[PDB]
RNA sequence: GAUGGGGAAGCUCCGUUUCAAAGGCCUGAUUUUAUGCAGGCCACCAUCGAAAGGGAAUCCGGUUAAGAUUCCGGAACCUGG
RNA sequence: GUUCUUUGUAAAGUGCCUUCGAAGAGUCGAGUUGUUUGGGAAUGCAGCUCUAAGUGGGUGGUAAAUUCCAUCUAAAGCUAA
RNA sequence: GUUUGACCUCAAAUCAGGUAGGAGUACCCGCUGAACUUAAGCAUAUCAAUAAGCGGAGGAAAAGAAACCAACCGGGAUUGCCUUAGUAACGGCGAGUGAAGCGGCAAAAGCUCAAAUUUGAAAUCUGGUACCUUCGGUGCCCGAGUUGUAAUUUGGAGAGGG
């Protein structure tokens, strides 16, 4: 049952109670590799744009009209103001 | 750098100079058409690698101990002869039907007495560019010289 | 102290720029790439900007110096490294010829494998079924798009392979809950241990590589959610209880290859919606998609004969007949028709609805999705 | 072999074409630090002959010294003394500079001991050594019984204390009558002979 | 006085932790009385009960650590053998005993025989 | 006055930016070879050498057997984040 | 002294016959300069110029040539008392 | 092929592991090197191949198995003592300087490369790593090495063939 040290020196052993706490926390030798992960790495990306992962319902097949309807006219507004923009 | 320069101007120095008849055959070498047709014989007898050594180290065991011979079920090895004392030993026997001669080495005076030893021995020489290419064949970084002694019918 | 110098301390200290991390990791621009993603440290906006780049307003990517101190040890850092030199003596190998000494280097070494990094950023079950759901789309997306450069078969093969487990354990242990079709191919919903996980499977249909889009960034993402939905199916299969990874029959394969093909093994439900469609069998015809309704009659436990399995090569228990073409000929007396709108409209409210409705040729009530 | 074909030609010191390779190499040389690392042997023959074997942990290294006679490091050119003392370039040194060339690759390379020297080239100004040295660190020399003499605390800085084969020339070290003066030492056997033994009853 | 070494041994690690934070509490209070006394003869061994369980926290550390690098080449230079500068350097018995492989076969052939001069 | 170098049997001597590969900055789906760094930019030089040269920023009042532009009270300023 | 393994048609020595029997170069040697010795016409060492041979080479304390005889085998190395 | 890849030489790492310096210095191995003094006053000489100066080692060092001494009915690695001897020899053949062979003893011990094809198999070696009986051993894997690592052979001999 092996255990990696801060030190990187790779020992075999058994019962992880037989090596002493003060060897794997502190460092023996310069360069120790981490133990602790950062506070910087758990908060989460910065949210661009805003993805909706829920779908419209006019993008059903088969879908009702008022909804269908309602997502032609939302976009109909995106397009004409950049063919507007365009012109 | 100081290193890049020295190579360079060593390069120009050679030229330069007159140079003494006996060096200078080299550099005049077999072409690449002829070269080409050289190696595709000599790949054929490539020599056993540390590899299979290992793998014809073990089935001999296996037949040998059980049945009979002297290791002589195993059949008989054909390959080129890379050792320079080896094939100048090879020469004057004679044994060797060609034999290949690197135009580089940086001792130089190495191998300036070869082409002259085949000529007198009446080998037939010849001298391949690059010491490189013969190190190839023979599973060496360079090889010097190269002599093939036997062939199959 | 003395008079202390500006762009050290502060924004100036906090974030370094790609360029930096790139050059003090000493690893190259490709490779940088894929560790950010195994990480993943993610890119940062500084406040005050021309604090942080000694002072261009110019547009750059910053990091946390802190995160890549992090990602400066780590073991496939390591391997990635171990690779390199291994493509260096393969081509000398190669480059003499002197070809079973290469054939030897092939078979003797160790590829980096992500499992140490899946455990420590999610740890662990009810962390990563959150975060699963993201994964999901990814592995149904790059199942279905055909094998070319850039992507090769067996990375589609692998892909397949954890789906089809996927939807096998959700079909056995049923877990479907919100079902709905859209044009953007299907969605569905699974409530697996808690939390609710939302998926999209795309109809197969052959298409399309625009060439705009990157792969060697989308691979890595891939290949990382390859192996955290590999401990995932792992635990599950083992919990529910049953031996993981499942084998699979090859001449059922050879029918269909799908649901049907894998089989599970060991060592009543949640209700209502698992236990519809019991003492109950449909025989789906041709032209509907066998893909996504076999699943989904399957994961509400019923039985399923297709008409695509039989040109391969009983009708004697068959209740329900699926079937959407324009007109049928002919019908028998026993049995009942519906298309497969049916299905659909069922499984959301879990009722049952009535069969008097639907039925071919006839139109339909509409659909609508229950979000 | 290669032996007797090198070691013949290798006398042929004047021929044209050895003369060609000598004209070309000192300049390489000339441009090159005054110690450095020779990558192999020149004369693989010599070397071999001296004890280099082509095996982890023996080196050679190439080294330049300046020719002529030993300088005084009096100043003002003065004598203070005797006109005994007489011309100050005329004073010659009594190792040579081949044992000179082995003294300043063992100042360098400390670790290593120096085993023997070769003579590789010569000009106005500079003669050229090439220095053949050993690693008694390193544990193919250790193990194999052949050179693991060299290992042994005695054999510090050979070089320093004149035991190579240039140093036992220098200090005049054979069997016979014609080496009287130093033998078994030079210093050693005058401190002998000049000394007054007497025993306790006189004799 | 004070604390006895065969004692601190069957201790735990966490126990001697809390011994010698004690101690040093106590030799902190000691030193208000002795700088308003000329002496004070308790300070001699609570100093030396410090030093007691020091050692003994050593000990522990180290013979724990000599287990863990136990039987691997390459090892702490402190773990190492000291012996002297020149004995450290200079052939191992392996490396000595050594003889190749033309005088082995000589000694086998040829050996010092034992004889003796009578009869 | 180290280093790179060069002298000297040697203790060491010359030389100080010199006949040195003497570092640190920008960009990158450098677009295909599908798991290996590509394309550029910049140009002299270690260090020591001033309690009187150069140099960020503090004043008043009080106080001690013996201390203060340094403690106490109030009132200021400087540097970096 | 006791006790366990035996390795081995393995390794090493010995007689007779028959072809081979390889052996160290800017070295040896010589000239000149300085130094050194009891070494004397030059004992040893060093620099600079010249620089060999293989039935050869060195030495044989008086100068050379001619012809002999004796004696060792250099220019690489280890080793207790 | 305006590409990719073999080698050669030369670099760089807080790369893996080693090692050198300084002290002591009676004795030991080298280098360098005076003068007082003694000779009539002195430039040969002598003091002295000495003191001071510098470099390098060990319990001893150095020396060592003959390119020796001899001219005998020849001896037989090296060192030391007694003797050879105040002799041969050197020197204003002045002052002065000054060996060695044999002989008797103390102690005794011999050997190794280079150079000959293993060519029916680089048979050789460092390192890393996994186990073990850990001054080390076995297996697997990077390398070194044919511009030559092992075995056989050192002139007393010897090798191959029978």
């Amino acid at each position: 049952q092996k255990v990696k040290l801060p030190s990187g020196i790779k020992l075999d052993v058994e019962k992880k109670d037989q090596i002493p706490e003060e060897l794997l926390k502190k460092s023996t030798t310069s360069w120790s590799t981490a133990s602790v992960r950062p506070s910087t790495l758990d908060i989460e990306p910065i949210a661009v744009k805003e993805f909706t992962e829920i779908p419209h319902a006019g993008k059903s097949y088969n879908p009702n009209n008022k909804a269908w309807s309602e997502l032609i006219n939302k976009e109909y507004k995106e397009e004409k103001a950049r063919e507007d923009e365009r012109i | 750098p100081e290193y890049v320069r020295v190579q360079r101007q060593k390069k120009i120095l050679s030229i330069r100079l007159k140079v003494p008849p006996t060096i200078a055959q080299f550099q005049y070498t077999l072409d690449r058409n002829t070269a080409a047709e050289t190696f595709k014989l000599f790949n054929k007898y490539r020599p056993e690698t540390a590899a299979e050594k290992k793998e014809r180290l073990t089935k001999e065991a296996a037949a040998v101990a059980e049945g009979k011979s002297k290791q002589d079920a195993s059949p008989k090895p054909y390959a080129v002869k890379y050792g320079l004392n080896h094939v100048v030993a090879l020469i004057e026997n004679k044994k060797a039907k060609l034999v290949l001669i690197a135009n580089d080495v940086d001792p130089i005076e190495l191998v300036v007495f070869l082409p002259a030893l085949c000529k007198k021995m009446g080998v037939p020489y010849a001298i391949v560019k690059g010491k490189a290419r013969l190190g190839t064949l023979v599973n060496q970084k360079t090889s010097a010289v190269a002599a093939l002694t036997e062939v199959r019918a | 102290m003395r008079i202390k110098k500006k762009n050290t301390r502060g924004n100036a200290r906090n974030f370094i720029t790609r360029s930096q991390a790139v050059r003090k990791l000493q690893v190259s621009l490709a490779d940088f790439r894929r560790l950010c993603i195994f990480k993943g440290i993610y890119p940062r906006e500084p406040r005050n900007k021309k604090k942080a780049n000694k002072g261009s307003t110019a547009p750059t990517t910053f990091y946390y110096a802190k995160d890549i101190q992090y990602l400066m040890h780590e073991p496939v850092l390591a391997k990635f490294r171990e690779h390199k030199t291994f493509a260096r003596k393969l081509t000398r190998a190669l480059g003499r010829g002197e070809v079973s000494s290469a054939k030897r280097l092939e078979e003797n070494r160790d590829s980096y494998t992500l499992d140490h990094i899946i455990k420590e950023r999610y740890p662990s079950f009810p962390d990563a079924i959150r975060d699963i759901d993201d994964a999901l789309n990814m592995l149904f997306l790059f199942s279905n798009l055909p094998s070319t450069n850039q992507v090769s078969s067996k990375i589609i093969n692998d892909a397949q392979k954890i789906c089809n487990q996927w939807l096998a354990y959700v079909a056995k242990e049923r877990l479907v809950r919100k079902v709905f079709v859209s044009i953007k191919g299907v969605y569905y919903q699974a409530n697996i241990k808690g939390e609710e996980v939302r998926w999209l499977v795309p109809f197969k249909f052959p298409e399309n590589i625009p060439s705009d889009v990157d792969f060697r960034i989308m691979l890595t993402f891939l290949e990382f959610y390859s192996t955290l939905l590999h401990f995932v199916l792992y635990k599950l299969y083992t919990d529910s209880g049953l031996i993981y990874p499942p084998k699979l029959d090859l001449k059922k394969d050879k029918i269909i290859s799908g649901l049907s093909s894998y089989i599970l093994e060991s060592r009543k439900y949640d209700s209502p919606v698992a236990s519809l469609f019991s003492a109950f069998v449909f025989y789906v015809s041709r032209e509907v998609p066998i893909d996504i309704l076999e699943f989904l009659i399957l994961s509400c436990g019923g039985n399923v004969i297709s008409e695509a399995a039989m040109d391969q090569i009983d009708m004697s228990k068959v209740t329900h007949q699926i079937v959407d073409r324009p007109v049928l000929k002919n019908k028998v007396a026993g049995r009942t028709y519906i298309q497969p709108q049916w299905i659909f409209d069922c499984i959301n409210k879990g009722e049952l609805v009535p069969a008097n409705k639907y039925l071919p040729g006839e139109a339909l009530p509409p659909h609508l999705s229950p979000w | 072999g290669a032996y007797k074909y090198l070691e013949e030609l290798q006398r042929k010191k004047q021929s044209d074409v050895l003369r060609f390779l000598q004209r070309v190499r000192v300049w390489e040389y000339r441009q090159k630090n005054v110690i450095h690392r020779a990558a192999r042997p020149t004369r693989p023959d010599k070397a071999r002959r001296l004890g280099y074997k082509a095996k982890q942990g023996f080196v050679i290294y190439r080294v330049r010294v300046r020719r002529g006679n030993r300088k005084r490091p009096v100043p003002k050119g003065a004598t203070y003394g005797k006109p005994t003392n007489q011309g100050v370039n005329e004073l010659k040194y009594q190792r040579s500079l081949r044992a000179t060339a082995e003294e300043r690759v063992g100042r360098r390379a400390a670790n290593l001991r120096v085993l023997n020297s070769y003579w590789v080239n010569q000009d106005s100004t500079y003669k050229y050594f090439e220095v053949i040295l050993v690693d008694p660190q390193h544990k193919a020399i250790r193990r194999d019984a052949r050179y693991n003499w060299i290992c042994d605390p005695v054999h510090k800085h050979r070089e320093a204390r004149g035991l190579t084969a240039t140093g036992k020339k220098s200090r005049g070290i054979n069997k016979g009558h014609k080496f009287n003066n130093t033998k078994a030492g030079r210093r050693k056997t005058w401190k002998r002979q000049n000394t007054l033994s007497l025993w306790r009853y006189r004799k | 006085a004070g604390v006895k070494a065969y004692e601190l041994r069957t201790k735990s690690k966490e126990q001697l932790a809390s011994q010698l934070v004690d101690l040093k509490k106590e030799l902190a209070e000691l030193k208000v009385q002795k700088l308003s006394r000329p002496s004070l003869p308790k300070i001699k061994t609570v100093r030396k009960s410090i030093a007691c369980v020091l050692t003994v926290i050593n000990e522990q550390q180290r013979e724990a650590v000599r287990q863990l690098y136990k039987g691997k080449k390459y090892q702490p230079k402190d773990l190492r053998a000291k012996k002297t500068r020149a004995l450290r350097r200079a052939l191992t018995k392996f490396e000595a005993s050594q003889v190749t492989e033309k005088q082995r076969k000589k000694q086998i052939a040829f050996p010092q025989r034992k004889y003796a001069i009578k009869a």
